[PDB]
């Protein structure tokens, strides 16, 4: 990330069929597969490197990234169930308690005697 | 500075005295005007105007020509006024680009009126020569706090809705006609048909691809 | 050389004198003009049965000249001529109770007496100057300082001669003169006495051994001059630092450490500094060794001058290089605080030389940092200590200076310095990183007729006037609310015992929410002074002297010039609190969730803030319902999902943006009726006449602008670049430049600046002082806020050669010092936007450097672009620096130069801060002083208050301020002939009520003269001929009078 959090992202999607589809199956060419793979990975790399940690979480909440990938891959093939499967923290940068207190949202005592 | 009546390039100096400001212990605001020579039909009977004051609008142009006509017993009716971009927000026409500075143009109703007010300007230059107190005063439309807060005011939602609706209407109609004439199976006079791709919408855009 | 040869002839001419009693000696130096510089305490004739004797010494040399590594010192240097004593005049019972010291004193007195007699013989006295002084500020060891004035006139050489008096080799036992041993008998050890007498016995062996190492190596003299110039530009010296001075390490100690490192140095005593090195190699090896190896606390080094150097894991609680061949602790003249600050200087220099991308030769070796105390250290405080007299110590000092106290610190100077340092470090603890004192008023020079340096100023009888304390503060731990103490048990611990004995009435017993029990002490934060200031005041008023005076009115006035918002307990809120920022961000999350749950036929992609308060750099922290702030409406950029059916015309596209914002407005007026909304026709980008910012008012008292971005906007802007005409190019390039400046790199800028500001918390308040002072100098109408942000973060991200700023005044003088020393016409400017240890690569650095070369080839003076400000987010460096003219550039640079000259000559005081913060109001063609009829300070919310939004958004616009629109429209009209400047933040810059502005306008010197009357000349002129025209100044004057007719109060011309 721009927050220097090393991350590994697993995302998945399915080859749906058309409304006009007379075929039982919905299978596409490996050319389409690799092209769409490259398109997806570009989208992920761009969005994450543009994002920070809390920004990535806020992006992650309302599933908007997979919709973006859907509208990108709208011309190649009709797809479905496009979903980021999994997130893997791999490295975390140095400690910042002030940043953690900021992203979460000082204290006196009670005079014991 | 008293006998400077005109310029040798045809331009005629036009003074305008100023009142006494409280923060300044009277100059003569100098303008210039010339007849316009242009092949445009709507740019006929017009005065090239130079060094206009702040907010030189149609009402103050009419006041100036009315003072001139009342002084010189003449008749000269202002029709319209053109090219008054004093702050310069229309130096680029980006709309048709992607689809005259500090001067203006003053249109009159006929050649009789423009020659008449031109003789009025000639006698005003002679006024600058001989009698500098007979020169006219330009009282600006002094922009106030009310005008600045009209600049600062929000827009009217009904106005927005109307302009948006009509703009989408005209843009949709012109884009529909563009899609039709682009993908309407064009053939040339000699037997020759062009090639046109799918979802392509503008012949100008085809020529820009060739560019 | 010939001078020292003649003085050798003089000294061998000098006769001798025998064993003599104190009565004979005092009669001698009583009927002679020379007075014996007796070290304290003076010999008293009852406790002495020994006598004195001067015979011929043995003569030698030492210093950079004897090591043959001298430079041409501009201020002046010295060469040491040593005289070493006769051991036949010495006895074994001379190194206890100052006996050898008094022998030395009378030795030196007779020496300077008969040298004066031979000077009155040879008649060089008309241009020589003769005086007493101390060997590296050692009052227990006086010396001779021979200086000159304007055929032995060596005054043009800038050299002086220091006569040192030393004992022969192995006269007194070094194991008896170990620092753990006692030789002053009244039991505590005498460390300075042991070290000084042992060094006086063992000076010359170090010369021999160091000359041997210089002979064995090849670049020893060059590494010596490197160490010398580095220590000089850092502000170091070989002087005894125990007396309120910075020293203990200079050329001699540096060279001795080079010899020890060539002899070994490792824990395994292996060779880590090798003889085949070059000069850079030797310097790098010693600086790594000093950076990574502690000599003080947890380890120390040992070596033998006659055998390898081995590092052992016991630090003697002092910087410890133990010469076992002479049993000498080399670095005894150094304090622990001086040691740790030179260790951190070795560390910062190590990181500097490890910087492979950039060059660091200039900042390492060509910057003297000891010019300004406020620039070198973070915090500073003056403490007047009028102690009085020797007998009035006991009634002025809270402590006691007794016999063992005199044994430990023979000098009351070292005693008081040690006392105040330990009480300060104990009372401060984790809140500060490093602490230094300067006993202001200290001297080392005094004439021959005096026994010592006598002082009578500052309410004392000692060589000082007061004490200035300076601190390198911990930035994260300064603003802690409680000073933490040890825990509590039934049986009381020694640690909490000395804690309560130290803190007294501040000591208490406190419990917390986790259920922890400990002793603490209570403090109350202020917006005018730090808790650090309150606790240093309390500590030095309790445990040192009740008559002391501790202050810093400088940082008082800086904290006052920090703007004060109309907030409850804002007089108690200190500088580090970001609570209003957290409040605006929480309200922003409320709007975030409601607009994210709102529906529109196309999906909302991303809503992002680029507010200046969001990135924590608004001029004020915002107040609810204080909508008259210029930074009230924070910019919020919108992006929706990618549609393949966008209108591919620009006006239809921006009008579709208008329609989508209308849909947001109708649905929010439907389902979120507690919020107010309107549309504001934004036009801030030229030639786009359709922008609409959806302005939202929120009953948390806040307001925002909402504006749509699209890939379709970028693709049509690039289409405009493609189809614009060749001469219409650069104007449209400036338009797209401002577009991407306010849209595209703005989000990445705010993001990384929030991140790096949370790393450097103290950048957010120092930027608030910068644009406030810049507003008082009125250049805000031309400089961009994000560029100002980069200027303010530059000394934080590039602290070299100083430290990070941990305080407001330190950061402000650092940004002023950088802009004062900067030359934008030749020097480029690159930031590495990273946390403390995504750094910039050398290839990228060469790319942006070649970009700067291309820009400076196409524009070598800066008539198109003055400042080159680049980063990772800015590979161009033209993004936030475009649109500023060369007169404004020269004005701000001359402002920085006159600022550094003010602080140089007039020094630091409240009047210098006032002269900094007042405008100059000079070099202006016309000056219009205007007053808004209503003051806006209370409505803006700066503490000298609004409680709601009024019913009419037109009334909101009434309470907005129109002088900014005034000046910017005057600038759109007169970009051709004038340059104008104004005050943007009236609520902080409108006098007392917040209703005053000054408008400064400068003529273009081209339109100052006469020109040919052109159709595109575009200026109000008055023709001087029928062909040539001169500008119509009075027409301009009445025209601006009429444009601001209602607000114009007075007008002045040049």
């Amino acid at each position: 990330t721009s927050d220097d959090y090393v991350l590994r992202i697993f995302a998945i999607a399915f080859t749906r069929k058309q409304a006009n589809q007379v075929k039982r199956h919905s299978y596409a060419q490996s050319s389409h597969i690799r092209a769409i793979r490259k398109v997806i990975s570009e989208i992920l790399t761009k969005e994450v490197q543009g994002s920070t940690l809390a920004q990535l979480t806020s992006k992650l909440i309302p599933e908007v990234i997979n919709k973006e990938i859907e509208n990108a891959t709208k011309d190649i093939f009709p797809l479905q169930n496009i979903h980021v499967r999994k997130v893997k923290l791999l490295k975390q940068p140095k400690f910042d308690v002030g940043a953690l207190m900021a992203l979460h949202g000082e204290e006196k005592g009670k005079k014991v005697t | 500075i008293e006998d400077i009546s005109a310029m040798k390039n045809g331009f005629i100096v036009v003074p305008f005295k100023l009142p006494d400001h409280k923060a300044l212990p009277a100059s003569l605001h100098f303008m210039f005007a010339k007849r316009h020579q242009s092949s445009n039909s709507n740019e006929s009977d017009c005065l090239f105007l130079v060094n206009l004051p702040l907010l030189s609008n149609i009402e103050h142009m009419k006041k100036f020509v009315g003072q001139l006509c009342g002084k010189y017993d003449t008749v000269s009716h202002v029709e319209e006024l053109l090219y008054n971009d004093e702050f310069g927000l229309h130096e680029v026409d980006l709309s048709a680009l992607t689809s005259p500075r500090n001067t203006a143009l003053l249109k009159f109703v006929d050649a009789a009126s423009i020659n008449n007010c031109w003789n009025a300007l000639k006698k005003y230059s002679n006024l600058h020569a001989k009698h500098p107190n007979e020169l006219f005063e330009w009282t600006y439309t002094t922009p106030s706090f009310t005008t600045f807060v009209n600049f600062y005011k929000p827009l009217d939602i009904d106005y927005l809705k109307e302009d948006i609706h009509t703009h989408m209407a005209i843009f949709e109609q012109r884009e529909a006609q563009a899609q039709e004439d682009v993908q309407s199976s064009i053939v040339d006079e000699d037997g020759f048909t062009l090639v046109v791709g799918k979802n392509t919408k503008s012949l100008n855009s085809i020529r820009k691809k060739i560019l | 050389e010939k001078f020292l040869h003649k003085l050798y002839d003089i000294l061998q001419e000098i006769p001798d004198w025998e064993e003599k009693s104190l009565a004979e000696v005092d009669s001698f130096f009583k009927n002679k003009i020379v007075s014996v510089p007796f070290v304290d305490p003076k010999p008293i004739p009852q406790n002495t049965n020994y006598k004195f004797n001067y015979k011929k010494p043995d003569i030698s040399l030492i210093g950079s000249f004897a090591l043959k590594a001298g430079i041409y010192q501009p201020n002046g240097s010295s060469i040491d001529t040593l005289l070493t004593m006769p051991k036949e005049l010495f006895e074994k019972k001379d190194f206890l109770n100052f006996r050898c010291l008094h022998k030395r004193s009378v030795y030196l007195a007779y020496l300077t007496h008969h040298l004066l007699i031979l000077l009155k013989k040879d008649k060089l006295d008309s241009f020589l100057q003769l005086e007493y002084s101390y060997f590296d500020n050692d009052p227990l060891l006086p010396i001779l300082r021979i200086s000159c004035s304007k055929d032995y006139n060596f005054y043009k050489t800038r050299f002086s001669i220091n006569l040192l008096i030393g004992f022969p080799y192995k006269v007194f036992e070094p194991k008896k003169l170990l620092p753990n041993r006692n030789c002053i008998r009244i039991l505590p050890a005498t460390p300075l006495y042991n070290f000084s007498v042992l060094s006086s016995s063992t000076h010359e062996n170090y010369l021999k051994y160091l000359y041997k190492t210089k002979k064995q190596t090849e670049s020893f003299v060059e590494a010596t001059v490197l160490g010398r110039l580095w220590l000089q530009q850092r502000g170091f010296s070989s002087n005894m630092s125990h007396s309120g001075s910075l020293g203990g390490f200079g050329t001699f100690e540096f060279t001795i450490l080079m010899a020890a490192l060539l002899n070994g140095g490792g824990i395994n005593s292996n060779k880590i500094l090798l003889h085949g090195f070059s000069s850079y190699q030797l310097f790098k090896g010693v600086i790594k060794y000093l950076a990574t190896m502690d000599l003080c606390h947890d380890g120390h080094l040992q070596f033998h001058s006659n055998p390898a150097s081995k590092y052992i894991d016991e630090g003697f609680q002092t910087p410890t290089l133990f010469d076992k061949s002479t049993k000498v602790n080399i670095l005894t003249k150094m304090t622990v605080s001086s040691y740790q600050i030179l260790k951190e200087y070795a560390g910062e220099t190590l990181r500097m030389l490890n910087n492979v991308v950039q060059d660091q030769f200039s900042n390492i070796f060509l910057t003297n940092i000891s010019r300004f105390d406020n620039l070198k250290y973070d915090l500073c405080y003056d403490v007047q200590l009028p102690l009085g007299k020797y007998n009035n110590l006991e009634t002025s000092l809270a402590a006691t200076f007794g016999s063992m106290e005199r044994v430990k610190f023979i000098t009351l100077e070292n005693f008081l310095a040690h006392k105040i340092t330990n009480v300060a470090r104990y009372a401060l603890g984790d809140r500060i990183k490093y602490i230094q004192i300067e006993m202001v008023g200290q001297k080392s020079d005094f004439p021959i007729t005096k026994r010592k340096v006598y002082s009578n100023t500052g309410g004392n009888h000692f060589n000082f006037d007061f004490v200035r304390v300076k601190l390198i503060v911990n930035p994260s731990e300064c603003d802690k609310l409680v000073t933490k103490g040890p825990a509590h048990s039934e049986t009381m611990s020694t640690e909490a015992a000395v804690f309560k004995n130290f803190w007294g009435i501040k000591s208490s017993l406190r419990r917390f929410k986790d259920g922890s029990i400990t002793h603490c002490c209570v403090w109350s934060t202020s917006s005018s002074e730090p808790i650090i200031s309150s606790i240093v005041n309390f500590a030095l008023q309790k445990h040192v002297s009740k008559k002391a005076q501790i202050s810093n009115e400088t940082i008082k006035k800086f904290h006052n010039f920090l703007p004060l918002p109309n907030l409850p307990s804002s007089a108690k809120t200190s500088v580090l609190n970001l609570s209003s920022f957290f409040n605006l961000k929480k309200s922003f999350d409320d709007l975030y969730k409601i607009i994210f749950q709102m529906k529109l036929p196309l999906s909302v992609k991303s809503i992002l803030p680029v507010g200046s308060a969001f990135r924590y750099t608004s001029l004020c922290q915002p107040v609810p319902f204080a909508y008259s702030d210029p930074d009230f409406f924070q910019d919020v950029i919108l992006e929706f999902e990618t549609s393949p059916k966008w209108p591919d015309e620009i006006t239809s596209l921006e009008k579709a943006k208008t329609a989508f914002l209308l849909k947001i407005q109708e649905e929010l007026s439907a389902n979120s009726s507690t919020y107010r909304s309107f549309f504001s026709r934004d036009e801030s980008i030229p030639y786009n006449l359709e922008i609409v910012t959806l302005n939202i008012l929120t009953p948390e008292g806040y307001g925002f602008k909402f504006r749509v971005l699209t890939e379709r906007d970028e693709i049509l802007y690039l289409r405009a670049i493609a189809n614009a005409r060749n001469e219409l190019k650069p104007e449209l390039e400036a338009t797209f430049l401002k577009f991407t400046a306010k849209y595209l790199a703005s989000v990445r800028h705010t993001r990384t600046l929030e991140n790096i500001s949370h790393s450097y918390q103290f950048y957010s308040p120092v930027v608030r002082l910068f644009k406030r002072w810049l507003d008082t100098h009125l250049l805000l109408g031309h400089i961009t806020d994000e560029l100002a942000e980069l200027i303010a973060i530059k000394p934080f991200v590039d602290p070299a050669p100083y430290f990070i700023p941990g305080s407001l005044e330190n950061g402000f003088l650092k940004v002023l010092k950088f802009i004062s020393q900067w030359n934008w016409k030749d020097d480029p400017l690159i930031l590495d936007l990273v946390k403390p240890e995504e750094r910039l690569t050398l290839a990228q650095y060469k790319g942006i450097q070649m970009n700067f070369t291309n820009l400076r080839n196409s524009d070598p003076n800066g008539t198109h672009l003055q400042f080159f400000v680049a980063s990772k987010n800015d590979p161009s460096g033209i993004l936030y620096s475009s649109g500023i003219p060369l007169p404004i550039a020269t004005r701000l640079t001359a402002l920085a130069k006159v600022a550094v000259n003010l602080l140089q000559t007039h020094g630091l005081n409240q009047q210098t801060i006032n002269l900094l913060f007042t405008p100059g109001l000079k070099d202006y063609d016309f000056v219009v002083d205007l007053r808004t009829p209503i003051g806006l300070k209370s409505s803006c919310g700066i503490l000298s208050a609004p409680s709601n939004f009024p019913e009419n958004l037109n009334d909101l616009s009434e309470k907005m301020d129109p002088t900014y629109q005034l000046v910017k429209y005057l600038n759109l009209k007169y970009k051709n002939s004038l340059i104008l400047s104004s005050r943007k933040y009236i609520g902080v810059n409108g006098g007392e009520k917040g209703d005053k502005n000054v408008i400064t306008g400068l003529i273009k010197p081209l339109f100052k003269g006469a020109h040919k009357f052109r159709v595109n000349l575009d200026c109000n002129v008055k023709p001087v001929d029928d062909e040539n025209v001169i500008l119509n100044k009075e027409a301009i004057f009445h025209e601006i009078a009429a444009f601001g007719n209602d607000m114009v109060i007075n007008f002045e011309t040049d």
